[PDB]
RNA sequence: UCAUGCUUCGCGUGGAGAAUGACGUAGCAUGCUAC
RNA sequence: GUAGCAUGCUACGUCAUUCUCCACGCGAAGCA
């Protein structure tokens, strides 16, 4: 065995420690991207049969250089030798030795690869994509080995969290240039293969973390000059790591080296199409599918997503000041304006308006509305701003003074509190205690909640998997009907809301909805189909009761965007809200037996059912732009008859320009929104539901493809996995048969109930145990590598007993009670929530009970199901509310008789302090 | 029931401060908000009773605003 | 809805119907009386419905006026009511520190800054008269908010420093009150 | 272990010619994806050096491409890819041997 | 209305009934008079219903007319406000620098984000803490966006003038942060 | 400053159907008068 | 047998209240 160790070294003049035993082998768990006629997927297999000898430095200091010797069969040894003699000249190819060593009496052929790292790139991608907080040794070793951090950095806890420990982004970004050099070396390898006429599939597991390629088992030889390096799974799997590690940060420096200063781009330059094509040619030369830098030229939704992925990657290399509205000077009646005539989206490239009017004569009401909404004139006239309180880009300060907006403490209803305490409440050691309050905020509240939009990062998706997931997710919206509607058919719920900035200076939404006729609204909607209208979304500060001290803000979008998005999603979404028994349970009440029906629909014939749930930590402020664009695209799938592709693209451009990356007016100053979603647009809850379903389907895909494949003892599921790999990384066009089959499989074994960012899942526990459907960890991994968010155990729950119902859904607990020879599920709230609603109120008038008796009737309706709870105090909550309602009615009658001496007690009010009126609200007869 | 009485009293005390125009001093208002929020989500009565003393000292500093003699009759 | 001019008439008609059925008179007269009773009942029903509608409107107006009257009384006495509630609750709490500082403020020994909570921090407090000084200040220790504070400076009314030995009822009239006492928590 | 075509790509006989005139007679072998909806031919293998168009059963005419300088190992029999073919399909045509 | 067009028949019916009650010519003539009264009453009720319906329609039409007129008044009042706002900001543009940058553009189209950064004549910097002040706006003249800005006025969160000599690490806790410094391009 | 949607409670106004009660014009059963 | 009157049923026209469905207005509550 010592003679062997002296021929593995050969003549390279190294020195080897037999890390792997010389003539014996080495066995470990390593991630592979495998696809045979038997097995498929991207899973951690058990590598074996290799001997890995480590190398010592001049000083006796071990380095991460390993000689990997392998035993091969003569027939594959000859083939690999003759396929390596052709690629031997490429710099991005690890050396090989190809010797024959005698074992027993047979000259066994050995292949020795020289100076490979410990881990390959497949290990890095797998570790960063299937991330388990309790199992990270293979990632910690990678990070420490390449001086990304120190071994003591992991003593800190939450070190992996993107929110609790935002410094982890720097640690990951220390891997950027290694990944970039790997990309350059794979491009070199592809060029060598093409020039030598070698045909083969490039996989991540054949490239170590220095970029070298070393395995030629399944390559074949053709005529020189015509080789076909098949890099689809390679790049598609590698894509998320490229933005997680910020691999292209070296492209922001002169000469593309990190030591020289940044590039000082021309300030007036906005069209980076040439640079985008240069980057694509430099790093993705052999990516077959065509790339459109400007998504105006894309062919359909599946081509918009594909090109916007690359635009997301490449827009991190360009100055932040070049993205946004493209302004131009136009003369109206001889007066020069400055109006937006285009846009530069970080994902969609450059878009130019088609109806730009130069040298006009007059501005109609529609034209004034359009020009008074875009930030062109507002920002071009305000003074410069440098806001050091936030990392978000600051555009301008419209006024001469900054506005600081506070939040008030809240009002105390002392009569209710005294009554409750007289009824034996709020004593020491009581299961029910006040936990919901009105919290106050100092001057820096809205600007402090914007620093939470700071959590949105450029995320590049695995585009092939994203396309398949989109095709599958679109089947959850097949029972609905949608399209464009006229202004006559738009239903506005409340017309007494604000119209946004600057339209809130002159009136509410009613003023504008009754000022401009239906013809003007139709004209504006048609205008938005071939032009982009940027708008400003105000940042409003909420005033509500909550259990934690966070200054929650919402987005007051303008009125133009609201009108033009209603004329699309009003008809798209009324059907979603009017449908019963679907996965999305928006529009379904919890009264009159609705909750029971929803749960029984969720439990729909699942075999070994367990319940799971979750809630995204920062849903709106951490949602990647790719998935928001996807949510907008699948909602527009209903416009196949009323809109052409150009109209659909311009509607997407409008949505992105006013609810994805708009300009927000926070305290009299304009800021640029990094991304995420604006909670307060026409499609908040429905877009959130689409995003939730997409994340769930992605989790299931990853769970099914990361399974071994040889261990699955069910033939149908094994074939399903084998074809799921094909339909992602070997099919360019959607296969409807398998999309239907996978949708049916998910519905059978993974039954969802979605309401915005809230979700409940009934899943086959046996399959989830065997790895054949998504567990609660396959969902945390997806959030980590595709949402830049770590989801902790405080946000997810599981239930092995489904006679208890979900632990929480929409802040409602479930209880299996009896009402009339039937066991039904009833929702009850947190008693502290109801008691806090009773004790603390918004206005000072609400602290007078006799004026607000319906206010307590609603709370009693909400709190009735607590009467069935085994805990006595919970029932005492409802009884307290009933007795207080009776007391308020008595006081009101007394006041009326004393002041206005006429009695109006009547008899219809008596039903309010009785339990029947509230019993009838949870019985299935309406 | 002395733990839910200091939270309600803190809410009322910050309400009284707000309508006394303490919101026009950003530093003092920030201190008052910190004390109020800390009292609301406190778990030990002794800590809440020190933060309450601090907040009531803030209120009592403004001698001209309120007349303690009449209110504490 | 009795006492109406219709109801009473109808009632009499009903009595007229009670006699005829007992009288067993001619069919024509019986049907005439039935028709009269029906028309009287219809008239009474009309009048009763109109009266009930008017009463409903009157009650609605009365309740709206009551709501309007009480909303203004809630919004106009917010300042006084809130302060009275605050001090009622503080009286109910019955804490030694809160009560001590409230009583001191009642006597005029108000603070100048926020009472510190740290292990050691500065506190400046007014001392209007020697009586409060002897009640609280003894030697170098000062009792406030149920805690002991080490006196570290006693500024005179003229911003002039005062030695702790200058303060006494024998010499108190000479000095210029109020005295600002600066102390550190112990 | 990631392979180009684990299962040999299916093939059948078809007709093709320089123009749309010589498609009457079948003289070429074509590889087609087995279950891509119907039939989708990826390449044409023939002992000819002038083919530019191919026709298949309604009748559909598919644009061919010039062949790389190829002496395919079973003569000058070329291998014509369909225009617009992607890398994976190009590999399978050669991975399924030619 | 009491004096409806077809009230003559009803008046004649009532008068004839009164005369018959006073006189009572006979039973058959009484029945004929009852029939005439009934037909006149039916016609009168038909006319009254028609008139009430027409009155309701006219009232609704006039209410709609007034609502539309008020809506047009509000539209004409908001159009002037929007025009005034647009023409006010327009006169606020610094035309020399704006024209200079626009002309240098290849196609007269430039990103919005550079219009303030390269043309704004006033800068506002919001400084949370003292380290930020030392880093960015130290001194009476600083550099930003490749331009030299001369500090003009520093105010605190309360919008009160703060002298540049009061911004020091020792006085940092005594200031109402954040400080807003307005500077003028040099 | 206070967004987008969903659900429910109370009150008020308008419209359309069904049940009971009242009055003219027509169809059916019996009785009375003219013949 | 025809016509008129009386009693009892069915078909057209107008009002009296009584419950349903919708259309909007006002106030209120929960939820994402
Ligand atoms: O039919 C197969 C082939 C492979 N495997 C699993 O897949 C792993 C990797 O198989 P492999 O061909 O990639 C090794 P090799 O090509 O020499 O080296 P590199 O990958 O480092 O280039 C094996 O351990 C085994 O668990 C399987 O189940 N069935
Ligand atoms: O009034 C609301 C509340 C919520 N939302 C939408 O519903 C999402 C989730 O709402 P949520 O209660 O779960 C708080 P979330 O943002 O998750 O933060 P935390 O988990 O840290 O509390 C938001 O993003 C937003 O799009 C809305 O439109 N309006
Ligand atoms: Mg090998
Ligand atoms: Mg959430
Ligand atoms: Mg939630
Ligand atoms: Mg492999
Ligand atoms: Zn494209
Ligand atoms: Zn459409």
């Amino acid at each position: 065995a010592q003679s062997f160790l002296n021929r593995v070294c050969g003549v390279s003049a190294a020195r080897l420690t037999p890390c792997g035993t010389g003539t014996s082998t080495d066995v470990v768990y390593r991630a592979f991207d495998i696809y045979n006629d038997k097995v498929a997927g991207f899973a951690k297999f058990l590598k074996t049969n290799c001997c890995r000898f480590q190398e010592k430095d001049e000083d006796d200091n071990l380095i991460d250089s390993y000689f990997v010797v392998k035993r091969h069969t003569f027939s594959n040894y000859q083939h690999e030798e003759t396929i390596y003699n052709l690629l031997k000249d490429c710099p991005a190819v690890a050396k090989h030795d190809f010797f024959k060593f005698r074992i027993d009496g047979d000259m066994v052929p050995h292949i020795s690869r020289q100076r490979l790292t410990k881990y390959t790139m497949a290990d890095l991608v797998y570790a960063l994509r299937h991330f388990d907080e309790g199992n990270c040794d293979t990632l910690k070793e990678i990070l420490v080995t390449y001086n990304c951090c120190d071994d003591d950095y992991f003593n800190k806890k939450d070190w992996y969290d993107f929110v609790e420990n935002p410094d982890i982004l720097r640690v990951y970004a220390n891997l950027g240039e290694r990944v970039r050099q790997a990309l350059l070396k794979t491009v070199q390898f592809c060029d060598a293969m093409r020039n030598a006429g070698i045909v083969g599939v490039l996989t991540l597991d054949n490239q170590d973390l220095n970029g070298n390629w070393y395995d030629f088992g399944d390559f074949i030889q053709t005529t020189p000059g015509s080789g076909v390096p098949v890099v689809d799974s390679y790049y598609s799997l590698l894509m998320p790591i490229l933005t997680l590690t910020r691999a292209l940060t070296a492209e922001s420096h002169v000469d593309t080296d990190l030591t020289k200063p940044y590039i000082k781009w021309d300030l007036l330059k906005y069209d980076f199409t040439e640079e985008r094509l240069k980057l694509f040619d430099r790093y993705f030369k052999y990516w077959d599918q065509t790339y459109h830098p400007n998504c105006v030229n894309c062919l359909d939704d599946r081509c918009i997503l594909h090109c916007a992925n690359f635009n997301v990657l490449f827009s991190t290399v360009f100055p932040p000041t070049s993205f946004g509205p493209l302004v131009r000077k136009i003369f109206v009646d001889g007066v020069p304006f400055v109006v937006s005539t285009g846009y530069h989206f970080r994902e969609l490239g450059v878009v130019h308006n088609q109806d730009v009017n130069l040298h006009s004569s007059r501005l109609s009401f529609k034209e004034l509305l359009v020009y008074a909404a875009d930030p062109a004139m507002h920002a071009a006239s305000g003074n410069l701003l440098l806001d050091k309180r936030t990392t978000c880009f600051s555009v301008a300060a419209l006024t001469n003074n900054v506005a600081f907006q506070t939040v008030k403490p809240g009002n105390f209803n002392k009569d209710f509190y005294d009554f409750a305490v007289s009824k034996g409440f709020f004593k020491e050691g009581s299961s029910v205690e006040l936990k919901h309050f009105f919290f106050a905020q100092d001057g820096n509240a809205a600007i402090s909640d914007y620093d939470y939009y700071r959590y949105n990062l450029p995320t590049m998706c695995d585009i092939r998997q994203l396309l398949f997931v989109v095709e599958v997710v679109d089947k959850y919206f097949d029972c609905y009907d949608g399209g464009c509607i006229n202004a006559n058919q738009v239903i506005v719920n409340n017309l007494d809301k604000s119209a946004g900035f600057p339209f809130n200076k002159w009136g509410k939404a009613r003023l504008y909805y009754d000022s401009m006729s239906y013809e003007d609204q139709d004209a504006l909607f048609a205008y938005t189909k071939r032009n982009v209208i940027p708008t400003i979304t105000q940042m409003n500060l909420k005033y509500a009761i909550s259990a934690k001290n966070r200054a929650r803000t919402v987005a007051g979008v303008s009125i133009c965007s609201t009108m033009t998005n209603r004329q699309f999603h009003q008809k798209l979404l009324k059907s979603i809200a009017a449908t019963r028994g679907a996965t999305v349970v928006i529009g379904t009440s919890k009264f009159y037996g609705g909750w029971h029906n929803m749960l029984k629909t969720v439990y729909s014939d699942v075999e070994n059912p367990h319940l799971m749930g979750w809630d995204y930590p920062k849903c709106d402020r951490a949602m990647p732009n790719m998935l928001r664009i996807m949510a907008s695209l699948v909602l527009a799938r209903k416009h196949t008859t009323c809109c052409s592709l150009s109209h659909r693209f311009y509607r997407l451009a409008n949505e992105c320009a006013q609810v994805l990356s708009e300009m927000v007016m926070c305290g009299g100053s304009l800021y640029v929104k990094p991304g995420g979603t604006s909670s307060g647009d026409a499609t908040t809850a429905y877009a959130n539901s689409v995003f939730n379903i997409c994340q769930a389907v992605t989790a299931n895909v990853n769970a099914l493809l990361s399974t071994d494949g040889n261990k699955i003892a069910d033939k149908y599921v094994r074939n399903l996995q084998h074809r799921l790999y094909e339909c992602l990384y070997r099919n360019r066009d959607v296969d409807t048969d398998f999309v239907n089959e996978f949708y049916a499989y998910l519905r059978k074994h993974f039954s969802m109930m979605i309401l915005s960012d809230d979700a409940v899942v009934c899943f086959n526990s046996t399959y989830a145990s065997q790895g054949l459907v998504a567990s609660i960890k396959n969902f945390k991994s997806v959030l980590y590598y595709q949402n830049n968010v770590f989801m902790s155990e405080a946000k997810c729950w599981t239930e092995t007993d489904l006679t208890k119902g979900p632990h929480e859904f929409c802040s409602q607990h479930t209880m299996l009670v009896k009402q009339g020879d039937d066991y039904v599920y009833l929702p009850y709230p947190d008693p502290s929530r109801i008691l806090g609603a009773g004790c603390f109120v918004d206005d000072i008038v609400k602290t007078d009970g006799t004026l607000m008796i319906e206010r307590f009737v609603s709370l009693a309706i909400d709190a009735y199901p607590l009467t069935k709870h085994p805990n006595q105090e919970y029932a005492d909550v409802f009884h307290l509310y009933l007795q207080y309602i009776r007391k308020l009615h008595d006081e009101l009658t007394g006041h009326m008789l004393d002041m206005y001496s006429v009695m109006l007690t009547n008899d219809n009010t008596s039903r309010y302090w009785e339990p029947e009126f509230y019993e009838a609200m949870y019985t299935p007869h309406t | 029931s002395k733990m839910s009485d200091v939270k309600c009293t803190s809410v009322v005390l910050l309400s009284v401060l707000q309508q006394l125009r303490v919101e026009s001093s950003s530093k003092l208002w920030a201190q008052c908000v910190q004390l109020h929020n800390d009292i609301l989500l406190a778990k030990d009565t002794t800590e809440a009773f020190e933060k309450m003393v601090s907040l009531l000292s803030v209120l009592l500093s403004m001698q001209g605003a309120v007349d303690i003699n009449k209110l504490c009759e | 809805f009795s006492s109406l001019p219709s109801y009473a008439a109808f009632a009499t008609a009903q009595e007229a119907y009670e006699q005829a059925v007992a009288n067993g008179d001619s069919e024509v007269v019986l049907k005439k009386l039935k028709k009269s009773l029906n028309v009287a009942k219809s008239e009474f029903d009309r009048d009763a419905a109109m009266q009930r509608k008017l009463e409903k409107m009157a009650d609605q107006a009365m309740t709206q006026m009551y709501k309007q009257a009480r909303s203004e009384d809630k919004r106009a006495k917010v300042t006084s009511a809130m302060q009275t509630m605050l001090f009622t609750m503080l009286r109910k709490l019955d804490n030694d520190a809160l009560n001590n500082i409230i009583n001191n403020a009642r006597d005029g020994c108000v603070p100048l800054n926020i009472i510190p909570l740290t292990t050691a921090a500065k506190l400046m407090v007014v001392i209007p008269d020697y009586n409060t000084y002897k009640n609280t200040c003894d030697g170098t220790t000062f009792t406030y908010a149920s805690a002991l504070w080490e006196i570290q400076q006693v500024v005179d009314a003229d911003s002039k420093i005062v030695q702790l030995s200058e303060i006494s009822m024998d010499n108190s009239p000479n000095l210029a009150w109020p005295l600002i006492v600066t102390a550190l928590r112990a | 272990n990631n392979e180009l075509s684990p299962v040999a790509l299916r093939q059948m006989s078809c007709a093709a010619g320089t123009t749309q005139t010589a498609c009457t007679d079948d003289n070429a072998l074509a590889y087609y994806n087995t279950t891509k909806g119907g039939r989708f031919v990826l390449a044409l293998l023939s002992d000819l050096q002038d083919l530019k168009w191919a026709r298949f059963p309604g009748t559909i005419y598919t644009e061919l491409e010039p062949p790389c300088r190829f002496v395919t190992d079973t003569k000058v029999k070329y291998l014509y890819f369909i225009k617009g073919l992607n890398n994976l399909n190009r590999g399978m045509v050669l991975g399924s041997l030619a």
